[PDB]
RNA sequence: UGGAGAGUUUGAUCCUGGCUCAGGGUGAACGCUGGCGGCGUGCCUAAGACAUGCAAGUCGUGCGGGCCGCGGGGUUUUACUCCGUGGUCAGCGGCGGACGGGUGAGUAACGCGUGGGUGACCUACCCGGAAGAGGGGGACAACCCGGGGAAACUCGGGCUAAUCCCCCAUGUGGACCCGCCCCUUGGGGUGUGUCCAAAGGGCUUUGCCCGCUUCCGGAUGGGCCCGCGUCCCAUCAGCUAGUUGGUGGGGUAAUGGCCCACCAAGGCGACGACGGGUAGCCGGUCUGAGAGGAUGGCCGGCCACAGGGGCACUGAGACACGGGCCCCACUCCUACGGGAGGCAGCAGUUAGGAAUCUUCCGCAAUGGGCGCAAGCCUGACGGAGCGACGCCGCUUGGAGGAAGAAGCCCUUCGGGGUGUAAACUCCUGAACCCGGGACGAAACCCCCGACGAGGGGACUGACGGUACCGGGGUAAUAGCGCCGGCCAACUCCGUGCCAGCAGCCGCGGUAAUACGGAGGGCGCGAGCGUUACCCGGAUUCACUGGGCGUAAAGGGCGUGUAGGCGGCCUGGGGCGUCCCAUGUGAAAGACCACGGCUCAACCGUGGGGGAGCGUGGGAUACGCUCAGGCUAGACG
């Protein structure tokens, strides 16, 4: 199915993923359907994680299945917080 | 020296025979129906047409015909039968043909 | 949207089919000069309604046959063989440019 | 590679005084002060009317040989200058002047540029606290270039910074002889620099 | 925010004109030389042939067994037999094997690009909504028994489970025929008739989880169609019979000569058909002031192929690289009947070549398949290794040192040069040695909470004892091309149209700045040169931006077809043209800004653009078109 996952973009030893909506079958660094955030695992800057939670919720509402790591990141940015 | 997925080949062969058979039936009866209708035998021809219709929809239950393939067959069948009948007429058993 | 083209019926020796000559103009990509190239389309005419010399609109359609993806939308202006003429002649000159016979 | 070799011969060929030695270049031993003619077996012969090319070549070679930069690095800076907005010539000189190894020389932490280079490579320098040992590191307006604390007690830094007590510092800089540090106030304006170089000819050399 | 020219035809000149040089670039190779690191990059030739290992499986929460083992029962005991459990093995069954990875052979084509169409369509898993799962029957492996073969493997008999197959029922609904309604290509609705459903498993077991069936919709992915664009040769000019169209069928998810009957006789072409050559296309890339030229390697998108040719089966999907069948070529096995195989996956071998790497580490991370999960698989990937192949960063030292050692080189024999260069003096202190030592990793899972939201805890690092921080600490790689002009850099000796140089002009036949060496000098520097190739200069195919009296170039002349071009005034239209809004113009790249590695290369975030095309609206001077008028062109 279509998914919400991480696409790798930094450089060797300098990883920077892009939280992305893509078909599950596409190569990971291939043509995605939409970018909905980004993530720097080494928090090299105060802004190491951004997520368009209004958009995340949209795809989640249409079947997009997040990776366990993508889900972890989306949660951190209050994607599932219903409080 | 290889992949135990040779299994898919075994399965395919059974599935193949299973399909081939369901279809042979469909065709045979389909003709039978068209033939009876062509000969004016209404009650008789409709009677068989329903089996055909049923066998077709059934073939579509699984992956034999599935799709709009059944639809296509049922259609072409009921058309040829309804038309061949009308050339003598009188749809007796009013089998599958709607009023 | 289904592309619509206007042209002249130059042939109708086919059943439920007419040949429409559609011209177009545009700036030569390197030389600017507005040049005028053209193309023929085999359009669907089920009623055999259109005759040689009619300027018709043609509309992108679902395939009717190979070499035939257009249907005559409507008649723009009736009879006017002056156009059919250019065509016929432009084709006739072809004889006079090969190795065989022809006309000047 | 940064050259490494007889530096006074470079003054002799360019005919002008470059200070690739700091002291001694102010002393009657400067060679330029007693042999202003080109090096080699023909230095005393009659110079021939230079070619438009030669003139531009010699002029650029002078400016580059001043900062001890490689033709490679040198060329890349000029191209970067040419890209940026504003008079290329000045922007070029601003960039050349924003090189830490040069700034360390301007603040008198070192007698020469080639010495300030080594002071950087060997960590004796710092930029905003964190140390930097890249001669080419580019100082920006607002940064503070100081001496390494662990180095503040070096026979060489003692002399150099002592001699600074009294001397003035470029309008674009500002030394603090006590705390052994200074600041890069802003990119030097063409006027601030008084180099024996016609940057106009340089821009032309790379125009060919 | 952007545009340099020079050498060479002559005794000299101006012009025409070719040739050549200076710049930038490359998946490079070759020569001399070669120290460190980061990032990137590396069979351009034989789509030649390939040893070996690995490269796609996974579910015991779908099912029944075999083998090995332990335990517990029924009996007075043995025997025989029942149950529980561990390991293992395949089998039946499911989902995946149509992705991911490779290559560029073929292809000049709806293949690709850009913009559209589908009332002519499909889409497994995922999401939302509605409804449902009553009863019955059966077979084939496994296993058991027997025959055949050298092997591969095969034939027969017998038993058996299921989420395997079938039958009846239920009909939310859906399909088909006919009719009616709306709508307009086969879209939506409605009525009668007919036809069509399902599967169970797990439990913390009576309430949840995983799953099943039918239908409507979403989402993603895809098929087919159309406009425009897409190299060279006209020393390729005619091409065509399924050919072009029609009616009726077949086929498909679906349109269509896609295929087939029958009827018609058409279709295409100088606006380049047909043929021949060459070639995957694109985002982009290199170059250029631009216009343009050249190009398509890495990365991303699409296509095609998987030893060569053809074919279908299975399936949501394939005509299927590690699936199947046949023919062909080749390699291997063969008890000669007959079998086995396909690295354009990773690594490696061999051949060819000027030339292109490790049979490495890991599954820790990102991504993928199966699984409720634990977890398994993953040569995808994340890393490391090799090669200055490229880019960036860095070192071989810093300061002081003689009106200036020696040696060497010139000399007017006075002296001049190598040169503050060296030796020395002091300072720092790459390498190296110690100590510490990382981010990348928090989820999955468990507990609480409701298996949610929320909260809490635990595990996990290939790279690697690497980066980096701290301490100690040696003064310690430099080469290559060039020096007649273009072109920056000059002298002695040697050689004597020789040996040789040479990019073009040319140089050497006794005093050569041009050959060879030396001293000196210019350039660049872990590089420097050379060869090859692309753009440039070359306004030298000239659209921007050229020419034809004598330099190359007017057709021997006319008549005239197509085509190109078209006087003055008014009106309609609004095709060209122009304007506005809007959609499209992926990401990467490019530009600007800020930011992360000490800098930079590299990388992240953000911003700004953009031609072209679609849609809606508008303008009407010019061009076009239609209608009317005129007489200055033309004709009479
Ligand atoms: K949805
Ligand atoms: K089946
Ligand atoms: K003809
Ligand atoms: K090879
Ligand atoms: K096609
Ligand atoms: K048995
Ligand atoms: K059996
Ligand atoms: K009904
Ligand atoms: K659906
Ligand atoms: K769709
Ligand atoms: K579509
Ligand atoms: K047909
Ligand atoms: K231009
Ligand atoms: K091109
Ligand atoms: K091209
Ligand atoms: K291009
Ligand atoms: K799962
Ligand atoms: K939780
Ligand atoms: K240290
Ligand atoms: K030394
Ligand atoms: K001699
Ligand atoms: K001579
Ligand atoms: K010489
Ligand atoms: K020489
Ligand atoms: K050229
Ligand atoms: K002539
Ligand atoms: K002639
Ligand atoms: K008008
Ligand atoms: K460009
Ligand atoms: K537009
Ligand atoms: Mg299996
Ligand atoms: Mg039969
Ligand atoms: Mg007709
Ligand atoms: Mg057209
Ligand atoms: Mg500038
Ligand atoms: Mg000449
Ligand atoms: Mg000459
Ligand atoms: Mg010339
Ligand atoms: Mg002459
Ligand atoms: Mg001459
Ligand atoms: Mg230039
Ligand atoms: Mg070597
Ligand atoms: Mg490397
Ligand atoms: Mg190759
Ligand atoms: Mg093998
Ligand atoms: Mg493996
Ligand atoms: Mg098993
Ligand atoms: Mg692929
Ligand atoms: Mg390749
Ligand atoms: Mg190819
Ligand atoms: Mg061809
Ligand atoms: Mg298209
Ligand atoms: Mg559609
Ligand atoms: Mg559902
Ligand atoms: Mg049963
Ligand atoms: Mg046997
Ligand atoms: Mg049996
Ligand atoms: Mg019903
Ligand atoms: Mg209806
Ligand atoms: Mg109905
Ligand atoms: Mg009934
Ligand atoms: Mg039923
Ligand atoms: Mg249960
Ligand atoms: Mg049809
Ligand atoms: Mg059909
Ligand atoms: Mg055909
Ligand atoms: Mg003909
Ligand atoms: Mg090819
Ligand atoms: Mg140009
Ligand atoms: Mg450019
Ligand atoms: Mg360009
Ligand atoms: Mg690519
Ligand atoms: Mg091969
Ligand atoms: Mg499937
Ligand atoms: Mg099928
Ligand atoms: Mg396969
Ligand atoms: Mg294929
Ligand atoms: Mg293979
Ligand atoms: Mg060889
Ligand atoms: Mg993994
Ligand atoms: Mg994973
Ligand atoms: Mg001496
Ligand atoms: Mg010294
Ligand atoms: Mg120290
Ligand atoms: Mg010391
Ligand atoms: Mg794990
Ligand atoms: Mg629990
Ligand atoms: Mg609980
Ligand atoms: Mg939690
Ligand atoms: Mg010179
Ligand atoms: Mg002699
Ligand atoms: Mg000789
Ligand atoms: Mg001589
Ligand atoms: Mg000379
Ligand atoms: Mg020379
Ligand atoms: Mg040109
Ligand atoms: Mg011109
Ligand atoms: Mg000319
Ligand atoms: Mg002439
Ligand atoms: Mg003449
Ligand atoms: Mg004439
Ligand atoms: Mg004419
Ligand atoms: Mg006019
Ligand atoms: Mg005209
Ligand atoms: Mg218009
Ligand atoms: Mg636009
Ligand atoms: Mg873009
Ligand atoms: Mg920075
Ligand atoms: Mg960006
Ligand atoms: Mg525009
Ligand atoms: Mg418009
Ligand atoms: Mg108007
Ligand atoms: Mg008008
Ligand atoms: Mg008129
Ligand atoms: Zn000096």
């Amino acid at each position: 199915m279509v998914k919400i996952r991480l696409a790798r973009f930094g450089s060797k030893h300098n990883p920077h993923y892009r939280i992305v909506v893509t078909d599950a079958r596409r190569k990971r660094d291939g043509k995605y359907i939409e970018k909905i955030g980004y993530y720097d695992p080494r928090k090299t800057t105060p802004d190491w994680l951004k997520v368009d939670v209004e958009r995340a919720r949209y795809w989640l509402s249409v079947g997009a299945q997040p990776t366990d790591t993508a889900r972890r990141l989306l949660r951190q940015a209050g994607v599932f917080r219903q409080e | 020296r290889n992949l135990s997925a040779l299994k898919r080949h075994r399965q395919s062969l059974k599935r193949r025979l299973r399909n081939k058979a369901k279809k042979s039936a469909i065709k045979t009866l389909s003709k039978k129906a068209v033939q009876l209708a062509q000969e004016g035998k209404a009650e008789e021809a409709l009677k068989i047409m329903r089996k055909a219709e049923s066998l077709i929809d059934k073939a579509a239950k699984g992956s034999t015909l599935h799709k709009n393939a059944a639809a296509r067959r049922k259609s072409r069948l009921m058309r040829k039968v309804r038309q061949l009948l009308e050339a003598a007429g009188a749809p007796l058993i009013g089998g599958g043909l709607s009023a | 949207p289904k592309k619509v083209l206007t042209g002249v019926v130059v042939s109708d020796k086919m059943q439920k089919t007419v040949t429409v000559l559609v011209e177009r103009q545009f700036p030569h990509p390197l030389y600017g000069k507005v040049i005028k190239r053209s193309k023929k389309y085999l359009a669907h005419d089920p009623e055999e309604k259109y005759k040689l010399g009619d300027v018709v609109e043609i509309i992108e359609s679902r395939p009717i046959s190979k070499r035939k993806r257009f249907r005559v939308l409507r008649l723009v202006e009736s009879g006017r063989m002056d156009l059919v003429e250019k065509y016929l002649i432009r084709r006739q000159n072809y004889q006079s440019l090969s190795k065989r016979g022809g006309k000047a | 590679g940064r050259y490494i070799g007889p530096v006074c011969r470079l003054c002799r060929r360019e005919g002008v005084k470059l200070y690739l030695k700091g002291e001694r270049c102010y002393s009657p031993k400067c060679a330029m002060e007693r042999r202003p003619y080109p090096p080699g077996q023909h230095g005393q012969k009659r110079a021939r009317r230079p070619s438009d090319y030669a003139v531009r070549l010699r002029e650029k070679q002078k400016l580059r040989r001043i900062y001890g930069i490689s033709e490679r690095q040198f060329r890349n800076l000029f191209e970067e200058a040419s890209k940026k907005k504003g008079v290329t010539g000045s922007v070029f000189l601003g960039l050349l002047e924003s090189r830490l190894d040069n700034v360390v020389y301007r603040l008198g932490f070192a007698v020469s540029r080639r010495q300030a280079r080594q002071l950087v490579r060997h960590g004796h320098i710092t930029v905003n606290g964190r140390r930097v040992d890249l001669p080419s590191y580019r100082v920006r307006p607002g940064d503070e270039i100081a001496v390494a604390e662990k180095s503040r007690n070096l026979e060489l830094i003692r002399q150099n910074l002592e001699a600074m007590k009294g001397r003035k510092v470029g309008p674009w800089l500002s030394l603090d002889v006590e705390g052994m540090k200074g600041k890069f106030l802003r990119l030097p304006d063409r006027e601030d620099l008084a180099l024996p170089v016609n940057e106009q000819l340089v821009i032309e050399f790379y125009s060919r």
